[PDB]
């Protein structure tokens, strides 16, 4: 589903 | 209004409340990287929500809060997830979990 879901974090490419 | 000289909210996807239900008539599953805010109850525990498609998978997407500005996001003082929209702009964010890692490149910017 399309609830919420805690993270993120800039992309800052892999790793 | 609603926070006008604060937080980026203004990265597209971060247009501002697009109505949950309509989030179901926005990107009922479009594609990944359809970034998209709604934010409603769920305020106290989260930044102001999010919408994306994790590959097709959907779980929920959401951002957090913190110091003022977002939480999970690397809660150290990063609130313009912009920066990245053309730094890092495809390479993925898999960095300890692919949480998200489906790119953000493309934002709903409201239909």
């Amino acid at each position: 589903e399309e609830e919420y879901m805690p993270m993120e974090d800039l992309y800052l490419d892999i790793l | 209004g609603m926070n006008n000289n604060m937080s980026l909210q203004d990265a597209e996807w971060y247009w501002g409340d697009i109505s949950r239900e309509e989030v179901n008539e926005k990107l009922r599953d479009t594609a990944d990287g359809t970034f998209l805010v709604r934010d409603a109850s769920t305020k106290m525990h989260g930044d102001y929500t999010l919408t994306l498609r994790k590959g097709g998978n959907n779980k929920s997407i959401k951002i957090f809060h913190r110091d003022g500005k977002y939480g999970f996001s690397d809660p150290l003082t990063f609130n313009s997830v912009v920066e990245l929209i053309n730094h890092y702009r495809n390479e993925s964010l898999a960095q300890y979990n692919p949480k998200l890692d489906v790119k953000l490149l493309y934002p709903v910017s409201k239909y």
